[PDB]
C-alpha cells in the first residue's frame, strides 16, 4: 500500500484509540 | 609562405637505399603532423607515411612497412624518410606533405590534386 | 473503527435503558454511569459482568460492589464515594508508549528527509528555471517533477500542522491536498519514466503532441481519482476529519498510485535491459557502468516503492510494518533530495553552467 | 619549365628582400606614442533567436538596425535588432548557406553556399512578398562569400579557388580573378569598392582591382589556411584571421604584414575577423566558442566576447559602430555594445 | 598542362615585383593618424550613454 | 503604429518558423561520402528509386531521411565537410575490394580525418565497405594478394564473432572483416562514446541499406538521448 497514507491513517485510527482510553480512564478516576 | 623542398632522390638499384630529406620553412615545424606522398606514374597520388607532432606516433602504408622509416628533427625543422629494400615499383615523385591546420589529429586532403601545404616532390628512380 | 461520539452515544443509550429499567433488605439499584447494578444480597458482594458497550473492558472479567444489611449502598472508608472495584475491567488497559513513541520517531524521519528535499529541490528547480540554455522538455519535465516533489512535500507538512497541533472543512482540504499531491508526486515520477521511454523506444518522439499530454496526465489525471475519493468521501461517510480510514474506500486514491508505482518499475527494467544491450553493442567495465547507470536511475522511477508496493494495512505492532514504516519514511522523504542531487547537482550540463556563470561574474 | 621555376624561385626572394627593405621598424616600436585601450567589457545586449541550425554568416544593413543572418536550416532571417523582431524569413532552396550579404539599398539580400548558386533576393517587392531576384551560377565550388557592390553588381568567393563580379541584372560574370591555390574562405570590399582582399586555404591573401580583373597583390606569413578577411576602414590595411590560431594585420602599400595578434593559451582558429569604426579594434570570433577584441595597434587581446555557447562562425560591425553581432554554432546572434 | 599555370605563376610574381612599395613607417603612420582621428567616432572603442545607446 | 505593425508581422513570422521548426526537427539529415568507385552513386540510385549538391528525400517507417551527396566540389574536403557536423550519420563507403595504387589505404585515411576531425567528432559514420561481392571474387580468384599491401593482413586470423554468409569461403570471411578491423581500429582509438562507427558489409545493389541506415540512425538517437540522461 502506499506507505505515507497508511501511516496517516494509522496514526490517526491510534490517536483516536487514545482519546477513546484517556476518557475511560479520565470517567474511571472521577467515578472513583 | 609554406615552403617544403625535397631531396635525396636520386637513381638506385633495386634493394637499395636512399634517404630523403625535407626542408620546411614559413611555419612552426613541430606544431604540424607530417606526411610522405608518392605519385608513380600513370597513378594518382598515393599516401605512404605520416609521423606526429612530435614523432611518438608513425604510420606507414603496408607497401612499406619494414622497408622505409619516417623520422622528423623538429630542432632543424626537417622531415626524413629512409628508403631500405627498395622495388622498382618504388620509382615515383616523394612529396613531402604538411597536414592542413596545427594542434589537430585530422589529416584531411595532403593528396589531393591541388594541396596547398605539400612540396614540389623529388625524383626517386629504381 | 470506533470513534469518542459514538462510544459517548452508545454510553448515553446504556444510560437511557438502565433509567428505563430503574422505573435484610435488598440495596436498591442505582446508575454510576458506569454500569446498571441490579438487586443487591444484604451484606453480601453483587457481581456485575462488565460491559459490552465498552470495548477496552474485559468481558470475561466482572466488576464487584458491596451493600450493607439496612438497605444502602456501602461506601469508601473516609470518602463519600460509593464502594465499588472495577479493577476487573481494566486489565488489559496500557499505557503502552513504544506505539506512540514509534510514530513520533517516524514523523520526525520523514519531517527531516522532507525538508532536506524541499531544500534541494526548491534549489534545483531555481537552478532549472534561471538558465535559459537548460530550458529542454527532459528538463521541463524534471522541473515539473521537482515541482511536485515539493508540493508533496509542503502539503504533508501543512497536513501535519493542521491535523496533529476539529472535524471542519480546514481539516478535509488539508487532508484532500495531502493526497493530491503526494499522488502527483508519484504520476510525475511516472511521467519521468514514460518520457524516458519514449525517448528510447519511440524511435522519434514528437514534442507537441506529447509533451501536454504528459502534463495534463501528470497534474490532472491524480486530480480525477482524488475529485473522485472526495466525493464518494462526502456522499457516503463525511464523517470527522478525513484523516481517518472509511472501509475500501482509501483504495480510490492508493490503487492507482500503486499501479503507476508497479508500470513504473517495469519501464526501469526495460531501459536498464536497453543500457545492458548498449554496452554490449559496443566485459568488467561494461557491467560497472550498467550498474552505477541503474543505480542512478533508481531515485528517478521510484524504485524503492517496489519493495513494500503490495504490503497489506499490517499490525502496527509487527515487525513487517515496522521495518516497511522506516525503510518507506526514511527513502520517500530523501527521494526528492537524491533525484535532486542525480539531475541537477551532478548533472554534466547544470555543472557546467553553473561554473561558466560562477567564472564569467568573478572575471 | 624548369626555368621558370628558377625565375620564379629568384622572383620570390627578389620579393621577400623588397619587404625586408621596406620593413625598418615593427608596428610595436612605431605604436609607442599611443596608449592601450585597456579592458573592453561589452555585454550581450541583444540575442536574436529563432535560427534552428547553426548560423554560417551574418551581414548588418546599411541603416545599422536591419539585418540578415544566415543558418544552415535554411533560413535567412531578416532582422530589426532594436526590437528583436524579426522582419523577414526567407526559406532558401539549398539548406547548405555558408555566407549571406545585405544590399547597401536594403532592397536585397544575397544567400549562397554548398549549391554553388548565389540567389538574391528582392526585399521591396510591388506586393510586398519576398521572391528570388536571381540566382547567379557558374561557380564551380562551394560559395564561401558575397558582397553587394550595389543593387546591380555583386562580388562572390568561391571554393573552385575563384572570386567572381556578377551583374545582377543580366545574370553573368563581368569579371573573374583566379590566381588563389586553395578554397577562397571569405572576400573584403575596399570603403571605395574598387579593390576587393580575399584569403584562401593557400595561406595566403590577395588583393584584386575590381576593374582590371588582376591580382595587384599577394599577402602571405599565415601557417594555414585563411578563413577570415576584412578591410582596414582606412582602405590602406586589412586583417586576417587563420587555422594556425593567429590573426594577422597586413597594409597595402607596404605589401608585408603589420601585426600578428597570437596567444600560447590560443590554440583553435579564427573563423571571423570584423574592425571596429575607428579600426583600433579587431574583433575575431574563433573555434572556442568565444569572440576576442584585440588592440590592432599594441596587438593585445582588449576583450572577450564569451556567452556563445559553439564556434563563433560569423562576425559584423554596424557601419556607426554602434554594435557588434556575432553569430554562432549555437543557433543564436548576439548583439552586443 | 602545368606549364600554363606556371607560366601565369611567374607572370604574377614579375607583376608583384614590379610594383613599389611605400616604406612600413608610412604606412604604420598612416594608420595611426586614421585611428586618431575617428577614435572618438567609435561606440565599441569609447562606451555611449545608454541614452545613446540604441540597444540599451 | 509602426511598431505595432512590426509586432504582428514578427508574429505572422514567427507562427511560420515554429511550423519549420517542427519540420526540421521531423526530418533526419545524412551525409553520403565516398570514392567515385566506391558505388556511392548506385547507392543513391537505389534509394532514389525506392548542382553543387544532390539532396535525397526517402522515408522509413513513416520518418523523414535527407541524405545529400557532395558532387561538383573539390577534393578539398577540410572546409565543406564542417557543413555536416550535426548531421545525424555520415554515410562513408569504401570500395572494400580496391586493396591510385592502393584504394583502400585512401579511403582509410579519410576515415581517420573524419573521425579525429573536431566538428566530426560528435557525428556517427555508418561505414558502408561496398565491394564484399567484388573482393569475394578477387580473393577466391587467387590474385587479391592482400598480404603485399597489408602485410598485417598475413598474420590476422578470423574473429570469432565474425557471422559468415551461408556458403561463403573462409578466406573471404577473413579478408572481409580484416578490412573491417581495420577501419575499427581507428574507431574504436578515442571513441569515447560520443560518436560511433557502425560497419556494415554491404553491396551497391542491396535493398538492405537503407533499413541498415534508418536502424544505425535509431541507434545513434537513442545513445544521444542516454547519454543526455548520462546514462551513456
Amino acid at each position: 500500500s502506499v506507505s505515507e497514507i497508511q501511516l496517516m491513517h494509522n496514526l490517526g485510527k491510534h490517536l483516536n484509540s487514545m482519546e477513546r482510553v484517556e476518557w475511560l480512564r479520565k470517567k474511571l478516576q472521577d467515578v472513583h | 609562405q609554406v615552403q617544403l623542398q625535397e631531396s635525396g632522390g636520386g637513381l638506385v638499384q633495386p634493394g637499395g637505399s636512399l634517404r630523403l630529406s625535407c626542408a620546411a620553412s614559413g611555419f612552426t615545424f613541430s606544431n604540424y603532423k607530417m606526411n610522405w606522398v608518392r605519385q608513380a606514374p600513370g597513378k594518382g597520388l598515393e599516401w605512404v607515411s605520416d609521423i606526429s607532432q612530435s614523432g611518438a606516433s608513425i604510420s606507414y602504408t603496408g607497401s612499406v612497412k619494414g622497408r622505409f622509416t619516417i623520422s622528423r628533427d623538429n630542432a632543424k625543422n626537417t622531415l626524413y624518410l629512409q628508403m631500405n629494400s627498395l622495388k622498382p615499383e618504388d620509382t615515383a615523385v616523394y612529396y613531402c606533405a604538411r597536414c592542413p591546420a596545427p594542434f589537430t589529429r585530422d589529416c584531411f586532403d595532403v593528396t589531393s590534386t591541388t594541396y596547398a601545404y605539400r612540396g614540389q616532390g623529388t625524383q626517386v628512380t629504381v | 473503527v470506533m470513534t469518542k461520539e459514538e462510544q459517548i452515544f452508545l454510553l448515553h443509550r446504556a444510560q437511557a435503558q438502565c433509567e428505563k429499567r430503574l422505573k435484610g433488605r435488598p440495596c436498591l439499584p442505582e446508575w454510576d454511569h458506569i454500569l446498571c447494578w441490579p438487586l443487591g444480597a444484604p451484606g453480601e458482594v453483587v457481581a456485575v459482568p462488565c460491559p459490552d458497550y465498552i470495548y477496552d473492558f474485559n468481558h470475561k472479567g466482572h466488576a464487584y460492589r458491596r451493600c450493607d444489611r439496612n438497605g444502602s449502598w456501602e461506601l469508601v472508608p473516609g470518602h463519600n464515594r460509593t464502594w465499588a472495584n472495577y479493577s476487573e475491567c481494566v486489565k488489559f488497559l496500557t499505557n503502552e508508549t513504544r506505539e506512540r513513541e514509534v510514530f513520533d520517531r517516524l514523523g520526525m524521519i520523514y519531517t527531516v528527509g522532507y525538508s532536506v528535499s524541499l531544500a534541494s529541490l526548491t534549489v534545483a528547480v531555481l537552478i532549472l528555471a534561471y538558465f535559459r540554455r537548460l530550458h529542454c522538455t527532459r528538463n521541463y519535465i524534471h522541473m515539473h517533477l521537482f515541482l511536485s516533489f515539493m508540493l508533496r512535500a509542503v502539503s504533508i507538512f501543512v497536513k501535519d500542522a493542521v491535523l496533529y497541533s476539529a472535524g471542519y472543512a480546514g481539516c478535509r482540504v488539508a487532508v484532500t491536498f495531502f493526497l493530491y499531491f503526494l499522488a502527483t508526486n508519484y504520476y510525475w515520477i511516472l511521467v519521468e519514466g514514460l518520457y524516458l521511454h519514449s525517448l528510447i523506444f519511440m524511435a522519434f518522439f514528437s514534442e507537441k503532441k506529447y509533451l501536454w499530454g504528459f502534463t495534463v496526465f501528470g497534474w490532472g489525471l491524480p486530480a480525477v481519482f482524488v475529485a473522485v475519493w472526495v466525493s464518494v468521501r462526502a456522499t457516503l461517510a463525511n464523517t470527522g476529519c478525513w484523516d481517518l480510514s472509511s472501509g475500501n474506500k482509501k483504495w480510490i486514491i492508493q490503487v492507482p498510485i500503486l499501479a503507476s508505482i508497479v508500470l513504473n518499475f517495469i519501464l526501469f527494467i526495460n531501459i536498464v535491459r536497453v543500457l545492458a544491450t548498449k554496452l554490449r553493442e559496443t566485459t568488467r567495465q561494461q557491467y560497472r557502468k550498467l550498474l552505477k547507470s541503474t543505480l542512478v536511475l533508481m531515485p528517478l522511477f521510484g524504485v524503492h516503492y517496489i519493495v513494500f508496493m503490495a504490503t497489506p494495512y499490517t499490525e502496527v505492532s509487527g515487525t513487517l510494518w515496522q521495518v516497511q514504516m522506516h525503510y518507506e519514511m526514511l527513502f520517500n522523504s530523501f527521494q526528492g533530495f537524491f533525484v535532486a542531487i542525480i539531475y541537477c547537482f551532478c548533472n554534466g550540463e547544470v555543472q557546467a553552467e553553473i561554473k561558466k556563470s560562477w567564472s564569467r561574474w568573478t572575471l | 619549365l624548369d626555368q621558370l621555376r628558377q625565375e620564379a624561385e629568384q622572383l620570390k626572394n627578389q620579393i621577400r628582400d623588397a619587404r625586408k627593405a621596406c620593413a625598418d621598424a615593427t608596428l610595436s616600436q612605431i605604436t609607442n606614442n599611443i596608449d592601450p585601450v585597456g579592458r573592453i567589457q561589452m555585454r550581450t545586449r541583444r540575442t536574436l533567436r529563432g535560427h534552428l541550425a547553426k548560423i554560417y554568416a551574418m551581414h548588418w544593413g546599411t541603416d545599422s538596425r536591419l539585418l540578415v543572418s544566415a543558418s544552415q536550416d535554411g533560413k535567412l532571417i531578416i532582422w530589426d535588432s532594436y526590437t528583436t523582431n524579426k522582419v523577414h524569413a526567407i526559406p532558401l532552396r539549398s539548406s547548405w548557406v555558408m555566407t549571406c550579404a545585405y544590399a547597401p539599398s536594403g532592397n536585397y539580400v544575397a544567400c549562397g553556399g554548398l549549391d554553388n548558386i548565389c540567389s538574391i533576393y528582392n526585399l521591396k517587392t510591388r506586393e510586398g512578398n519576398v521572391r528570388v531576384s536571381r540566382e547567379l551560377a557558374g561557380h564551380t565550388g562551394y560559395l564561401s562569400c558575397c558582397r553587394f557592390l550595389d543593387d546591380n553588381q555583386i562580388v562572390t568567393s568561391s571554393g573552385d579557388t575563384t572570386c567572381a563580379l556578377w551583374d545582377i541584372e543580366t545574370g553573368q560574370q563581368t569579371t573573374t580573378f583566379t590566381g588563389h591555390t586553395g578554397d577562397v574562405m571569405s572576400l573584403s570590399l575596399a570603403p571605395d569598392t574598387r579593390l576587393f582582399v580575399s584569403g584562401a586555404c593557400d595561406a595566403s591573401a590577395k588583393l584584386w582591382d575590381v576593374r582590371e580583373g588582376m591580382c595587384r597583390q599577394t599577402f602571405t606569413g599565415h601557417e594555414s589556411d585563411i578563413n577570415a578577411i576584412c578591410f582596414f576602414p582606412n582602405g590602406n590595411a586589412f586583417a586576417t584571421g587563420s587555422d594556425d590560431a593567429t590573426c594577422r594585420l597586413f597594409d597595402l602599400r607596404a605589401d608585408q604584414e603589420l601585426m600578428t595578434y597570437s596567444h600560447d593559451n590560443i590554440i583553435c582558429g579564427i573563423t571571423s575577423v570584423s574592425f571596429s569604426k575607428s579600426g583600433r579594434l579587431l574583433l575575431a570570433g574563433y573555434d572556442d566558442f568565444n569572440c576576442n577584441v584585440w588592440d590592432a595597434l599594441k596587438a593585445d587581446r582588449a576583450g572577450v566576447l564569451a556567452g556563445h555557447d559553439n564556434r563563433v562562425s560569423c562576425l559584423g560591425v554596424t557601419d556607426d559602430g554602434m554594435a557588434v553581432a556575432t553569430g554562432s554554432w549555437d543557433s543564436f546572434l548576439k548583439i552586443w555594445n | 598542362a602545368s606549364i600554363a599555370q606556371a607560366r601565369k605563376l611567374v607572370e604574377q610574381l614579375k607583376m608583384e615585383a614590379n610594383i613599389d612599395r611605400i616604406k612600413v613607417s608610412k604606412a604604420a603612420a598612416d594608420l595611426m593618424a586614421y585611428c586618431e582621428a575617428h577614435a572618438k567616432e567609435d561606440p565599441l572603442l569609447t562606451p555611449v550613454p545608454a541614452s545613446e545607446n540604441p540597444f540599451r | 503604429n509602426e511598431e505595432k505593425a512590426q509586432r504582428e508581422a514578427n508574429k505572422k513570422i514567427e507562427k511560420q518558423l515554429q511550423k519549420d521548426k517542427q519540420v526540421y526537427r521531423a526530418t533526419h539529415r545524412l551525409l553520403l561520402l565516398g570514392a567515385g568507385e566506391s558505388g556511392k552513386n548506385t547507392i543513391v540510385k537505389q534509394m532514389r528509386i525506392l548542382s553543387g549538391i544532390f539532396e535525397t528525400k526517402f522515408q522509413v517507417d513513416k520518418v523523414n531521411f535527407h541524405m545529400f551527396d557532395v558532387g561538383a566540389q573539390r577534393d578539398e574536403r577540410r572546409k565543406w565537410i564542417q557543413c555536416f557536423n550535426d548531421v545525424t550519420a555520415i554515410i562513408f563507403v569504401v570500395a572494400s575490394s580496391s586493396y591510385q595504387t592502393n584504394r583502400l589505404q585512401a579511403a582509410l585515411k579519410l576515415f581517420d580525418s573524419i573521425w579525429n576531425n573536431k566538428w566530426l567528432r560528435d557525428t556517427s559514420v555508418i561505414l558502408f565497405l561496398n565491394k564484399q561481392d567484388l573482393l569475394a571474387e578477387k580473393v577466391l580468384a587467387g590474385k587479391s594478394k592482400i598480404e603485399d599491401y597489408f602485410p598485417e593482413f598475413a598474420r590476422y586470423t578470423t574473429p570469432e564473432d565474425a557471422t559468415p554468409e551461408p556458403g561463403e569461403d573462409p578466406r573471404v570471411t577473413r579478408a572481409k572483416y580484416f578490412i573491417r578491423d581495420e577501419f575499427l581500429r581507428i574507431s574504436t582509438a578515442s571513441g569515447d562514446g560520443r560518436h560511433y562507427c557502425y560497419p556494415h558489409f554491404t553491396c551497391a545493389v542491396d535493398t538492405e541499406n537503407i533499413r541498415r541506415v534508418f536502424n544505425d540512425c535509431r541507434d545513434i538517437i537513442q545513445r544521444m538521448h542516454l547519454r543526455q540522461y548520462e546514462l551513456l
